């Protein structure tokens, strides 16, 4: 049951120390923090390719509002060889902490060498359709980026009656990468 | 037999209680056909007939037991304090007992044993 | 060499201090020490020691607390290391620590 | 023979699950028995 | 009127209560329940006192005739004992029967 | 009286496969270097698990019996490792992408792994699986032995247990009761249900609490009697309610300091 949402700087501080500030918060919370994450994405033509680390044998490919297959690793040489891109790529990068039964992610979405802005995920491990456990999600953040807000973006999910795999996961991403990329 | 008596007595009155309980439990299922069952009606007669029993039994164990065999009682107060034969039994017991633990000990290895493998691969 | 780290010895959690005979490099156990606190110690242990003592003064405490807990385990407890409490300043929880 | 073999293997594993457990009732009832007073 | 009629009263009133011989009229739960918990209490409350006669009627015997409660316990040992070896026995005869099927097993 | 080469053929497959085990023990010894070390001299390889437990994994060339399920156990472990080389499982079911194990494929378009789950792929050797087992029937054995002992030394409140019938290669399950010498079936709280596992001995009360015994046996012996105090002052209210007393009842921890 991830849900992902668009930090802003709050300037204030800077972009790496708003990471920073969220970072000491959730350390503060008593959560442990494990291996790095990382999520980059490409568009062809229009399609979206995008990886993992949470699926590091599994590059998922979406189409905007349609199909959005997962498949091996070995679909980046299909695309390849398939040459019948346009360098707007987009990596989020950042650490990964372990609540109880809970994970969540901070990251500095970079295009090029420029980072947009703040981009957080947050994964409720043991769970299934959304539209039952998104009140426990909301009550987590209310804590860690109430501050600002969450806004339920499950109803990316929740219009469906019952099922929950890990695809609208990156479809949640990709939203959000299609939203950093166009604001400053 | 005396303490017997009272033992067996005090058995009697918990079985008039459960009696009572299991009896009120048959009614409650009871249905009322709309069927034919008809043992239900079987099961009540006879349950109800050992009630009748205990209740004769319990006025005799009383009776009994009250009959005072020759006992000038003294008052609870003071009583709260603020025969080999019993010792050779009780050694034969403890010992039946403790080859019975062998036996147990013995069977529990096997069982551990026999689920160990069969569990591994069956 | 097993190397006890409280006084009223117990052989279950002092600690042991192993060589791997075919390598030579230190292996400890102490019976849950987080995982990664005893590779930390370890790594230190096989570099150069010199070093045996200060991790001692950290496992003393160590072993206090897991004595505290599992002592407080029956009652109704939740125990804990630190409180996210406001008033540290002028209130004695500074002073002791 | 592989069919023969697995056929007297499947044969031997039902003669000992079934005994597991007839077994396994007979030490419940002793785990009811080997507990209860030994006073004497 | 010692105790026992006194049960016997009591259990009689528990179940009449419903049975007796008349015209039913409603039975407006409320009345049902208060009148079952008024009888079954009085029922259990002489139930607690029958059964305390007895336990002090036995502790009177213990302070008493101690050789009665000592021959209690030799009773009651000697009914375990033969308890005891009928438990083994029966398991040796159970032991006997999945030997032989098991070298049977192995045999074929 | 099966034909004598047979009986030669056979003996030698044996030879040449409990040789194959010993190798692969001796290679995992020198190998992933076990939280717990291990000696290797020639045939003989000789272990610590738990303190004061010495478990030797010999090779009886010519020319126990905790221990011997302990060998046919390590017998099928071997084999389901050659098993695990040629089966079915590495067998593609669609005409496609090369043997993976049949679990590797829904390792990827089924979004399927995060650290934890694709690490779940992974071997855990062989000698490592066998110090398991040899320390979970050792453990056992403490347990079953500390909780008859003290069964034994009472006769006071009745420590009543109950082994499972169904025992796992890894953790092993069992229950116990502590009762009042006649007053059972009126009386019973202070129930248990240990799970005794290698190394930790998981206990889960009756009132709700969860306890993680130490491998020690001392702790279950105190653990044991803390509920057997505890049983008699609960026995007390339960026969009060029994019939006949009305409770201004207890504290179960503390009384009054």
């Amino acid at each position: 049951v991830t849900c992902v949402s668009q930090m802003p700087v709050a300037e204030g501080k800077s972009v790496q120390q708003t990471v920073e500030l969220l970072t000491r918060k959730l350390e503060m919370l008593g959560a442990e923090k494990q291996g790095t994450f990382c999520v980059d994405c490409e568009t062809y033509h229009l399609m979206y390719v995008m990886h993992n680390s949470e699926y590091p044998l599994s590059c998922f490919a979406l189409f905007e509002n349609g199909p959005c297959l997962i498949a091996d690793t070995n679909f980046d040489v299909l695309m390849v060889k398939l040459k019948g891109a346009k360098a707007s790529k987009i990596e989020t990068r950042g650490t990964r902490y372990q609540y109880c039964d809970f994970l969540v992610k901070v990251g500095t979405v970079t295009m090029g060498p420029s980072a947009r802005g703040i981009s957080v995920e947050v994964e409720y491990g043991p769970c299934v359709v959304a539209s039952d456990c998104w009140s426990l999600l909301l009550e987590f953040l209310q804590s860690f980026l109430g501050s600002h807000t969450p806004g339920a973006p499950a109803v990316f999910g929740n219009r469906h009656d019952a099922v929950y795999g890990p695809a609208d996961t990156m479809v949640q991403y990709m939203e959000l990468f299609n939203k950093i990329r166009k604001q400053q | 037999n005396t303490a017997s008596l009272c033992r067996i007595g005090q058995e009697t009155v918990q079985d008039i209680v459960y009696r009572t309980m299991e009896i009120f439990q048959l009614l409650r299922n009871m249905q009322l056909p709309n069927g034919t069952y008809q043992d239900r009606l079987t099961k009540l007669q006879d349950n109800l007939r050992q009630l009748s029993v205990l209740f004769r039994k319990l006025r005799l164990v009383y009776d009994k037991c009250n009959e005072n065999c020759g006992g000038m009682d003294p008052i609870p107060v003071e009583q709260l304090i603020p025969r080999r034969e019993i010792a050779e039994v009780n050694k034969k017991l403890k010992q039946k007992n403790q080859q019975l633990k062998q036996i147990m000990d013995q069977l529990r290895n096997l069982i551990w044993d026999i689920n160990a493998m069969l569990a591994m691969r069956n | 060499l097993v190397v006890p780290i409280l006084e009223p010895c117990g052989n279950s959690e002092c600690l042991h201090i192993f060589v791997d005979l075919h390598s030579g490099m230190f292996q400890l156990m102490l019976y849950g020490l987080d995982q990664a606190t005893l590779d930390d110690m370890e790594k230190s242990v096989n570099d150069d020691m010199k070093r045996i003592i200060p991790w001692i003064q950290q496992l003393k405490f160590w072993l206090g607390q897991q004595r505290c807990k599992q002592s407080i385990k029956h009652l109704p407890t939740i125990s804990s290391e630190t409180l996210q409490l406001s008033n540290y300043s002028t209130h004695p929880i500074g002073n002791l620590s | 023979r592989n069919q023969q073999l697995r056929t007297l293997q499947e044969e031997c594993d039902r003669k000992l699950i079934t005994l597991r457990d007839e077994i396994s009732i007979d030490l419940y009832e002793l785990e009811e028995e080997y507990y209860s007073s030994s006073s004497s | 009127s010692t105790l026992v009629d006194e049960l016997e009263s009591s259990f009689e009133a528990c179940f009449a209560s419903l049975v007796s011989q008349d015209y039913v009229n409603g039975t407006d739960q409320e009345e049902i329940r208060t009148g079952v918990d008024q009888c079954i209490q009085k029922f259990l409350d002489i139930a607690r006192q029958t059964e305390c006669f007895f336990l002090q009627k036995r502790l009177q015997l213990s302070v008493q005739k101690p050789e009665q409660v000592i021959k209690e316990d030799v009773s009651e040992l000697r009914n375990e004992l033969q308890r005891k070896d009928a438990l083994v026995q029966k398991h040796l005869t159970k032991l006997r029967h999945w030997q032989q099927v098991l070298e049977d097993i192995n045999v074929q | 009286g099966s034909p004598h080469w047979q009986t030669k053929l056979e003996a030698a497959q044996n030879v040449l496969l409990c040789k194959e085990i010993f190798a692969q023990l001796s290679r995992e010894a020198v190998q992933i270097k076990s939280q717990v070390p291990h000696i290797v001299v020639k045939n003989q390889i000789i272990s610590q698990p738990f303190p004061s437990l010495q478990l030797s994994i010999s090779l009886c060339h010519s020319s126990e019996d905790h221990l011997y399920v302990l060998e046919h156990n390590l017998h099928l472990l071997i084999r389901e490792f050659h098993k695990q080389t040629l089966s079915s499982i590495m067998m593609p079911h669609p005409a496609s992408a090369p043997f993976g194990h049949k679990r590797m494929r829904l390792s990827g378009p089924q979004a399927f792994d995060k650290n934890e789950i694709n690490s779940l792929q992974s071997s855990e050797g062989l000698l490592e699986k066998i110090i398991k087992q040899a320390k979970h029937i050792f453990l056992r054995s403490r347990a079953a032995a500390t909780i008859d002992s003290l069964a034994s030394r009472i006769e006071d409140p009745q420590i009543q247990a109950h082994w499972s019938n169904i025992n796992d290669v890894y953790e092993s399950s069992v229950k116990v009761l502590i009762t009042s010498q006649g007053y059972e079936q009126i009386c019973k709280s202070i129930q248990l249900q240990l799970n005794i596992g290698v190394e930790q001995i998981r206990v889960v009360h009756r009132d709700g609490r969860v306890i993680t015994l130490s491998y020690q046996e001392q702790e279950l012996q105190d653990f044991l009697l803390s509920q057997m105090s505890q049983h008699q002052v609960h026995a007390v209210q339960q026969l009060a309610k029994v019939m006949g007393w009305q409770v201004l009842s207890f504290s179960n921890h503390v009384g009054l300091g």
